[PDB]
């Protein structure tokens, strides 16, 4: 449970 | 007739979207003439995330680490600085679809549109608001990063936020294109919470006047109250606090329908205390609370760009 | 994560967009190659929409009595010609913005993007669908005919919608981009109503689909049901019958969720018989019926264009 | 109570 930086793809 | 959730126009914004590679890691980056802005951490690996000094991280790179895609053409970097946690990357050509632009911070409770991309390529357009805890509840995936959220005054572009993160509970945190984050998050892949949300209350009541120029009066009232008395109750419903100049800002949309503030804050004082019963405002069984009072006269008196 | 309504860009859109005059009246125009299109009853007076004869008000009409407006530029109207109800006016200088396009009819259920537009400048842009009544729920203002409706398909516009009239209700109706109204209305300032409209079961399904990819999962329950148990239920709430062919359309997010379809429809079907108690799926407390399948899957796995 | 044809302005 810990945050997440949005990088790569999609 | 009618209310929605209506965007900004994305035309000025998509010319300025490229994308942004470093390694394995690539973003969205916002091109202004011969400036890449992007966040920072796409100078990051998946096992530098947890607790990464992005000051090491970046004396460790060249300008020739950094891939910068503008559609079809490579646009070669000359220049790379930090700023806060954004990224400058200096190019050697300017964007020709520069608009005019503007870098400002809003407050908790503005609202403003968000163009999602990936691989610098639009993906679709939303409107969110700043929360009073300084998070988004917006619709980001892995490398959406570097979206941009923005206002339009006439021609000029006024950049608001820049996308970084996704906290646990599955709302979003961000800088202004200065790189300042809204609110106490940072870039780490970290445990972080953030503040208890309030619901915008002058956002319910200029929403409430939306509804009232549209016909939706069921929850209207002959009774009135006093600001003091009202946000007594605003205080037990974890609303925000009503302020005279609150009351100044909805005057427009008050005297447009002829109900007083104080009047319609009577009747949100009684749909806190009894709720709706089955019905609908605006087609919502919830109390909207990210329409500002500007985004109500914007949109019911047409305002173009 | 996070499920907002979200629009496609509109830069493709914002480039097509002129201003048609025609006497005292003027809206919105559609300009694609050497054709502009627009609405017909821009060739009307305000004295003459309650019972108007088209075909006599456009042969009264010549090339010089339309005046289209290409931001600063005047577009000199060469050739005019009715296709239905909306007007196309050949002009001398093709639009060099002009994108790959196609002119689509959409069925009921089906949603699309809409760049409401004044004067012919674009104002803002919001999510819309197809009423199972032909109609659409939308936020327009008088001069707001001519706006478009449309879906993006990889470099591909699909124009879907043209604007041209709000119900008494207060709700829209509209023509496809070849002039054939959406449902039983015509081009008359008269009385009319739309049929009553019905909640589209398989958008709901889609949309609580959505939920549960986002951790929204308090709805779900062990049970299950069979298509015509559910279609009972689904008639009594004013819900459209879920066909084969829509559970086999959410099959795909019923493999990525691990949920049956009929075990969603479960769900749904104690949504509709206890009502939600005081509890909120994606930010809603009323069932989402305006989101596809397809929008789903768009939002979710971010698809770009 | 009749519809409105929504041209002109705005």
């Amino acid at each position: 449970n810990v945050a997440t930086l949005q990088a790569e793809n999609v | 007739s009618g209310f929605r959730k209506m965007a900004f126009p994305s035309g000025k914004v998509e010319g300025c979207m490229v994308q942004v590679t470093c390694g394995t890691t690539t973003l969205n980056g916002l091109w202004l003439d011969d400036v890449v802005y992007c966040p920072r951490h796409v100078i990051c690996t998946s096992e530098d995330m947890l607790n990464p000094n992005y000051e090491d991280l970046l004396i460790r790179k060249s300008n020739h680490n950094f891939l910068v895609q503008a559609g079809n053409v490579q646009l070669r970097v000359i220049g790379h600085s930090m700023q806060n946690c954004v990224l400058k990357l200096k190019v050697d050509t300017a964007n020709p679809k520069t608009p005019k632009y503007k870098f400002v911070r809003i407050q908790p409770g503005q609202t403003f549109s968000v163009l999602a991309c990936y691989n610098g390529s639009p993906s679709g357009v939303y409107q969110c608001a700043m929360r009073p805890n300084f998070t988004i509840k917006g619709s980001f995936l892995n490398g959406s990063a570097g979206s941009v959220g923005f206002n339009i005054d006439y021609d000029c572009v006024s950049f608001c936020y820049m996308h970084h993160m996704e906290l646990p509970t599955g709302v979003h945190a961000g800088t202004d294109l200065e790189g300042n984050f809204y609110g106490p998050f940072v870039d780490r892949q970290t445990a972080q919470a953030a503040g208890t949300d309030t619901t915008i209350t002058v956002n319910v009541l200029a929403w409430l006047y939306a509804a009232v120029i549209n016909g939706d009066r069921w929850f209207l009232n002959r009774f009135t109250t006093t600001l003091n008395d009202f946000n007594l109750v605003a205080m037990k419903y974890n609303y925000e606090p009503l302020t005279q100049d609150h009351v100044d800002i909805l005057g427009p949309l008050s005297a447009q329908t002829g109900i007083a503030v104080l009047d319609m804050c009577a009747s949100l004082k009684e749909l806190l205390q009894n709720g709706m019963n089955g019905r609908t405002i605006l087609g919502s069984a919830l109390l909207e609370d990210e329409f500002t009072p500007f985004d109500v006269v914007r949109q019911c008196s047409g305002v173009t760009f």
